[PDB]
C-alpha cells in the first residue's frame, strides 16, 4: 500500500524519497565602470618691444 | 422546544468544506476544454493515476 492518491491534483514531490525535476536555467550578468578626469593649462606672457625714453627706467 | 430555537451549545457548531472534481456522463453540454485547460490537465492527471498516459 502506497497510501492515499489524490486523483485530479498534480503529481508532486510529498514524502521524503520522491523525485523531482529541476530545469537548470541560470542567467546571471553584474557589471559596473566609472571614471574621473581633471585638467588645468595657463599660459602668461607680456612684452614690451620698443619701450620709449619715459618708460625706459620702468 | 424553544431554548433550542433561540440558542446554539459552544462547541457544538459547522464547518465549510470545499474541493475540486470532475463531473463525467453529460449529453454534450460539459466545458468546451478548450477555453478551460485546468479541465483537461485533470482527467490527464486522473489517467496517469489510474495508468494511462496520454
Amino acid at each position: 500500500n502506497y497510501g492515499y492518491q489524490p486523483l485530479f491534483e498534480d503529481r508532486r514531490p510529498r514524502n521524503i524519497g520522491d523525485t523531482l525535476t529541476i530545469v537548470l536555467q541560470e542567467n546571471v550578468s553584474a557589471s559596473k565602470s566609472s571614471s574621473a578626469n581633471a585638467s588645468r593649462d595657463g599660459k602668461t606672457s607680456f612684452g614690451f618691444d620698443t619701450v620709449p625714453r619715459y618708460l625706459q627706467g620702468l | 422546544e424553544r431554548i433550542r430555537d433561540l440558542t446554539s451549545v459552544q462547541g457544538v457548531r459547522e464547518n465549510s468544506l470545499i474541493g475540486y472534481g470532475l463531473v463525467v456522463g453529460l449529453d454534450g453540454t460539459g466545458d468546451q476544454t478548450t477555453q478551460t485547460p485546468f479541465t483537461t490537465q485533470t482527467l490527464n492527471n486522473m489517467l496517469s493515476q489510474l495508468g494511462i498516459t496520454v
